[PDB]
C-alpha cells in the first residue's frame, strides 16, 4: 500500500521512516589515540581510593584502536566499541566531532554515550547549508556564562523558540563511565504542542551537519601538579555511541529518502511536488501557491488547466483571490493556434470548428482570408464568415458577387 | 548460530493512547541468527530514558504509564547471549485526556407515485438556502402504521431530496431524517406522513363459494372475500357467468356489483344447468385480474326423476 495516497487514491500527508541519521556515516574528528602509540588511564573509585588501571591505544593495532569509526558503528553493550581522544586536551583546547548529511533533517534528538566521564563544557552545533555556516543548537556547561556567553537554564520564550540553551543537568563527572548526554530539540519549545503547523519550530529541527564540541574536561585536581606524567594519561574524551535521531525533510511530500544521480540523499516526492526537500511544486503544477503537508489537510500541487494546448504555464496571485483561493494559474504560449488563460479559444484569425472538441489538436481552424479580396484579417468564430470588401462574397473572400466585376485596384477589388 | 548478532526487525508500528503506547512488530527476515529476545527502549524525546526487555515468542508490548499529549521515541532492538542487533526507530505522540447536533426541521412529504416518494427538509445550522461543504450525511427510516411495531428500513442519503423505492400502494408511511457528522449522532426527526398513491389490482378475488338460496333454486347466492393485492380503495366487483367454461370471456353475461357489499345474488336462471362462475375487483385506476372458474350445478326441477 502507498502512504502518499488513501484507499480511493486522493492524497494525503505521508512522512519518512523514523530513523539514526548519524548510524554508519564517517565522522569527521580533530583527535584521535594512537598516532603514535600512546598510553591512556582508567581510574576505577574504590571508595575514596583511586585505582587506576593504564592501556595502550595504537592505531596500527585493531585490538588496541579507537577510530572515529566507533561513534557510529553498532552499539553492542557486551561488546563495546569507543572513539577515543588524545590524552588531557583541557581549555582553550577543544577536541571536535562532525557529521555531515548531504540531505535536510528535521532532528528530534542527538545524544552521545560515553566511555569515559562526561565532560565539563560541551556544545552542539547544526548547519542549515551543507556545513558552510554554523548555528547553535545546545550547550552544557557547570560555568554557562564564563563558557559560551549564555544563562544557566534560560526559560523558553515565544519570541525567542529557536534559542540555543545553556544547562547544568547532564555535566555531572560520576558516571566516571557509561555516561549519557541526550539532547531533545523540541523539549522546553512553548509552540512543540503544535509542531505540524509551527514554521518557526519547523525550521528549528532542521539540520544538514551536526557539530559536538568538547571545551572542559572534568578533573580530580592532580593535573597540575609535578607527577603529573600518570595523571594527564587518564583525562580523555571518549564516545561509545552518537546518535542523531529525527527524520528526512520532505515536508509531507514524500514517504522515503532515495539516493539520486549525484549520489547524495533526495525526497521521493509525491503530491506534485519537486526539490530535493519537496519544497516546490513540479513543472506546469503551479495553480495553487506551495503549502507544507499537514496531518489534516495533504497540500497538493494542482496542474494548470490548458485544454491539452500547453506544456509552460504561470501564477497570478491577484487572479487566485478573484476565484476565492481556488486557482491563479495561466497559461504559457498555446499551441495548436489557440489562445487565452486556459487556451480555451482559437487565436486572432482563427475559427472554433464546433465539430470536434476544444482539447483537440483540430479545434481551430485557419479563416484563410484572401489580403486583397477581405477587409479584416479576423472571421467569425461560429459560421467561418471572412468580413469582405464591398462587392466581395465567399467565406476566404475569393469570389466577385453576381453583378460585380474584377477590377485592379487594390481598395475596390470587385 | 549464537556467534553473530541478531539482525534489524522486519517490521515496527507504534499505536498512541492517553498514558499508553502499543508497540507491535515482526521478528528479523533472516531466522538463522537465534534471537532470544526483544528490546524496547522508550523516552520523552531521546529512546534513552527506559527499556524494557521482553520474550523472543512477544509480537506487541503495551508500554504503560506515560504522560499524555507528549511525543515518545521507541526503539526495537532483536537481542541474544553475544549482544543487540541494529534498532528499528519509531516516534508517536499520545493522545489527550479529553474524550468527547440539531435533527433537520421542515420535513416534508412530496408523493409523485404509487412506489416512490420525494423527501425534503432544511437546515438551521447552514447559512445558506443549500450547503453541502462540509462531511455530512443523513439518514433516512420508513414503515407501514397499520401493522404495530414494523421494522424500519434504512437507507443514508447524500443530499436533502431522497426517492423511496420499493413501496406497496394504498399505505400510509412515516418518514424520519437525522444528520451524522464524525462520532457525534443526533436524534430522528418530525414524523411526516405521506400516503401512496392508488394503482390497478394485481391479485384475484380470495374464497370465491357459490350456494342456491334456500326455499328459490333459480336464485343463486354468491360468496367472495377481499384479494390480497387490492392496491386501492374498492369501488366495486364485475361477475362473469356462463354455460360454457371454454367461451370467450366478453360472451358471458356481466354482473355489477358495488364496492361495499362482498355477496350478490343472481336471479332468472335455468334449472339443473352447470354454471361456472368468474369475479374481478376495481378501483379509481383500473380493472383487476379474474377469479379461476368456479362450476355450480343449479337444482333439478319437481319433474321426472
Ligand atoms: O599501558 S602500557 O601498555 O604502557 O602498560 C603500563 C602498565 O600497565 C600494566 C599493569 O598496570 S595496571 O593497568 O595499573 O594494572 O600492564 C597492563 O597494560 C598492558 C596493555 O594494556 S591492554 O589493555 O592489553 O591494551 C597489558 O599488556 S599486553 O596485553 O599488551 O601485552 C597488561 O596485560 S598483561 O599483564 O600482559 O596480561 C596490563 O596488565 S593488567 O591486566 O592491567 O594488570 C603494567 O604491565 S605489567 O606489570 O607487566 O602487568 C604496566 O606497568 S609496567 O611497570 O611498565 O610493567
Ligand atoms: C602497534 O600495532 C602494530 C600492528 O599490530 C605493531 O606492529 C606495533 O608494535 C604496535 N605498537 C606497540 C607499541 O605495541
Ligand atoms: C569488539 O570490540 C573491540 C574493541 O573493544 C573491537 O576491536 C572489535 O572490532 C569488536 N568486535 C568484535 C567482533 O570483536
Ligand atoms: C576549538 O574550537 C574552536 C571553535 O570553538 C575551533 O576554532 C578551534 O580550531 C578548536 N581547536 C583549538 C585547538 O582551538
Ligand atoms: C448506510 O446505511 C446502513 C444502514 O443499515 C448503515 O449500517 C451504514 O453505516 C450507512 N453508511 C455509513 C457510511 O454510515
Ligand atoms: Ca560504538
Amino acid at each position: 500500500p502507498d502512504p502518499c495516497s488513501d484507499e480511493n487514491g486522493h492524497p494525503r500527508r505521508c512522512i519518512p521512516d523514523f530513523v539514526n541519521a548519524a548510524f554508519g556515516k564517517d565522522v569527521r574528528v580533530s583527535s584521535t589515540c594512537g598516532r603514535p602509540p600512546a598510553r591512556y588511564c582508567v581510574v576505577s573509585e574504590r571508595g575514596e581510593e583511586r585505582l587506576r588501571s593504564c592501556h595502550l591505544c595504537n592505531a596500527s593495532d585493531p585490538k588496541k584502536a579507537h577510530p572515529p569509526a566507533f561513534l557510529t558503528d553498532l552499539n553492542n553493550p557486551h561488546n563495546l566499541t569507543c572513539w577515543q581522544s588524545e590524552n588531557y586536551l583541557q581549555f582553550p583546547h577543544n577536541v571536535t566531532l562532525t557529521l555531515s548529511l548531504g540531505k535536510k533533517f528535521e532532528v528530534t534528538y542527538v545524544s552521545l554515550q560515553f566511555c569515559s566521564p562526561r565532560p565539563e563544557s560541551m556544545a552542539i552545533y547544526k548547519s542549515m547549508d551543507y556545513g558552510r555556516t554554523w548555528v547553535p543548537f545546545q550547550f552544557y556547561s557547570t560555568q554557562c556564562r564564563k563558557m559560551y556567553n549564555r544563562p544557566h537554564r534560560a526559560p523558553i520564550t515565544k519570541q525567542n523558540e529557536q534559542e540555543a540553551v545553556c544547562t547544568d543537568s547532564h555535566t555531572d563527572m560520576r558516571p566516571l563511565s557509561g555516561g549519557l548526554i541526550a539532547f531533545s530539540t523540541l523539549d522546553g519549545r512553548p509552540s512543540a504542542h503544535d509542531f505540524d503547523n509551527s514554521p518557526v519550530l519547523q525550521d528549528w529541527v532542521t539540520a544538514t551537519d551536526i557539530r559536538v564540541a568538547f571545551s572542559r574536561l572534568h578533573t580530580f585536581g592532580d593535573e597540575n601538579e609535578d607527577d603529573s606524567e600518570l595523571a594527564r594519561d587518564s583525562y580523555f574524551y571518549a564516545v561509545s555511541d552518537l546518535q542523531v535521531g529525527g527524520r528526512c525533510k520532505c515536508n509531507g511530500h514524500a514517504a522515503r529518502c532515495v539516493r539520486d544521480r549525484d549520489d547524495s540523499l533526495v525526497c521521493d516526492c509525491r503530491h506534485n511536488t519537486a526539490g530535493p526537500e519537496c519544497d516546490r511544486c513540479k513543472p506546469f503544477h503551479y495553480d495553487r501557491p506551495w503549502q507544507r503537508a499537514t496531518a489534516r489537510e495533504a497540500n497538493e500541487c494542482v496542474a494548470c488547466n490548458c485544454n491539452l494546448h500547453a506544456r509552460r504555464c504561470r501564477f497570478n496571485m491577484e487572479l487566485y483571490k478573484l476565484s476565492g483561493r481556488k486557482s491563479g494559474g495561466v497559461c504559457l504560449n498555446c499551441r495548436h493556434n489557440t489562445a487565452g488563460r486556459h487556451c480555451h479559444y482559437c487565436k486572432e484569425g482563427y475559427y472554433r470548428d464546433m465539430g470536434k472538441p476544444i482539447t483537440h489538436r483540430k479545434a481551430c481552424k485557419a479563416c484563410d482570408c484572401h489580403p486583397v479580396g477581405a477587409a479584416g484579417k479576423t472571421c467569425n468564430q461560429t459560421t467561418g464568415q471572412c468580413p469582405c470588401k464591398d462587392g466581395v462574397t465567399g467565406i476566404t473572400c475569393n469570389r466577385c458577387a453576381k453583378g460585380y466585376q474584377q477590377s485592379r485596384s487594390p481598395i475596390a477589388p470587385c | 548460530g549464537e556467534t553473530r548478532v541478531p539482525e534489524v526487525p522486519s517490521s515496527l508500528h507504534v499505536r498512541p493512547l492517553v498514558t499508553s503506547i502499543v508497540v507491535s512488530w515482526t521478528p528479523p527476515e533472516n531466522q538463522n541468527i537465534v534471537v532470544r529476545g526483544y528490546a524496547i527502549g522508550y523516552g520523552i524525546g531521546s529512546p534513552h530514558a527506559q527499556t524494557i526487555k521482553v520474550d523472543y515468542k512477544q509480537r506487541y508490548y503495551t508500554i504503560e504509564n506515560l504522560d499524555p499529549s507528549s511525543h515518545y521515541v521507541i526503539t526495537l532492538k532483536a537481542f541474544n547471549n553475544v549482544g543487540e542487533g541494529i534498532p528499528l526507530y519509531e516516534s508517536a505522540v499520545t493522545r489527550p485526556h479529553t474524550v468527547p447536533m440539531m435533527p433537520p426541521v421542515g420535513v416534508q412529504a412530496s408523493i409523485l407515485s404509487h412506489d416512490t416518494i420525494r423527501i425534503t427538509w432544511a437546515d438551521n445550522s447552514l447559512p445558506k438556502h443549500q450547503k453541502i461543504t462540509d462531511s455530512r450525511y443523513y439518514t433516512v427510516r420508513w414503515k407501514t402504521n397499520i401493522p404495530a411495531n414494523t421494522k424500519y428500513k434504512n437507507a443514508n442519503a447524500t443530499t436533502l431530496s431522497y426517492l423511496v423505492t420499493g413501496l406497496k400502494p394504498n399505505t400510509l408511511y412515516e418518514f424520519s431524517v437525522m444528520v451524522t457528522k464524525g462520532r457525534r449522532s443526533s436524534t430522528w426527526s418530525m414524523t411526516a406522513h405521506g400516503a401512496t398513491f392508488e394503482l390497478v389490482p394485481t391479485s384475484p378475488p380470495k374464497d370465491v363459494t357459490v350456494v342456491s338460496k334456500e326455499g328459490k333454486p333459480r336464485t343463486i347466492i354468491v360468496n367472495w372475500q377481499p384479494p390480497s393485492e387490492a392496491n386501492g380503495k374498492i369501488t366495486g366487483y364485475i361477475i362473469y357467468y356462463s354455460t360454457d367454461v371454454n367461451a370467450e370471456i366478453h360472451d358471458w353475461v356481466i354482473e355489477p356489483v358495488v364496492g361495499n357489499r362482498l355477496t350478490h345474488q343472481i336471479q332468472e336462471l335455468t334449472l339443473d344447468t352447470p354454471y361456472y362462475f368468474k369475479i374481478q375487483a376495481r378501483n379509481s385506476k383500473g380493472m383487476g385480474p379474474m377469479s379461476e372458474a368456479v362450476q355450480f350445478r343449479t337444482p333439478k326441477a319437481l319433474g321426472s326423476a
